């Protein structure tokens, strides 16, 4: 059921850019599901500040 | 202006020199955990500092 | 573990600065391209323990 | 009063900061580098970058 090794619950990403207008703001991420996992999508949210 | 104003005396003001600390000592945040630096590894992004 | 110094009275309020030497260690690894691991060890005090 | 410690009626949650467990002093719990930076959970946040 669960792994022995290293390995994170959360991970957070920055966006690889940003676009900023005066209407709406675009982000961009790589989301990076490495190896000897799964991620539900439903596990995911865009976590904002402003 | 006056007759017992004439007897005024000065001294020069206290030397005082400033500029960065040695080595720029304290112009980075270092070991505090509210502002904590980062060197990550994009795109897994654990901190390895 | 107990201590205790005696030191000289001054009427400015001091701080005792104590250093507990230790081992304070990190190995960094890096096994894919864009990844770093660290991994970090102080070995007494170790750590926020 | 009520008596938390026997009622239920508990309160003061809020009051808690961070915690951590240790086992041998040196083998941090969970460790494995599970959580979002620590060693410790870390409860509340009075600043955050």
């Amino acid at each position: 059921v669960t792994t022995d090794r290293s390995q994170r619950l959360t991970l957070r990403f920055v966006p690889v850019d940003r676009e900023d207008t005066t209407y709406s703001y675009k982000a961009r991420f790589t989301l990076a599901v490495g190896d000897n996992r799964v991620l539900d999508m439903a596990s995911t949210y865009f976590d904002i500040r402003g | 202006s006056s007759e017992t104003n004439l007897t005024q005396q000065s001294m020069p003001n206290r030397p005082n020199y400033i500029g960065f600390r040695d080595n720029f000592v304290g112009l980075m945040y270092y070991n505090s955990t509210g502002n904590m630096g980062v060197l990550a590894g994009q795109a897994s992004q654990l901190n390895a500092v | 573990l107990d201590m205790t110094f005696e030191v000289d009275p001054m009427d400015e309020p001091t701080l005792l600065y104590l250093l507990f030497e230790v081992f304070d260690v990190v190995r960094v690894h890096q096994p894919h391209r864009g990844v770093i691991e660290a991994v970090y060890l102080r070995t007494p005090f170790s750590a926020g323990n | 009063g009520s008596i938390p410690y026997l009622d239920g009626t508990f309160y003061l949650n809020h009051t808690f900061k961070k915690v951590s467990i240790m086992f041998d002093s040196s083998v941090s719990w969970p460790g494995n580098d599970r959580l979002l930076t620590p060693n410790e959970f870390e409860i509340k946040r009075s600043v955050d970058g």
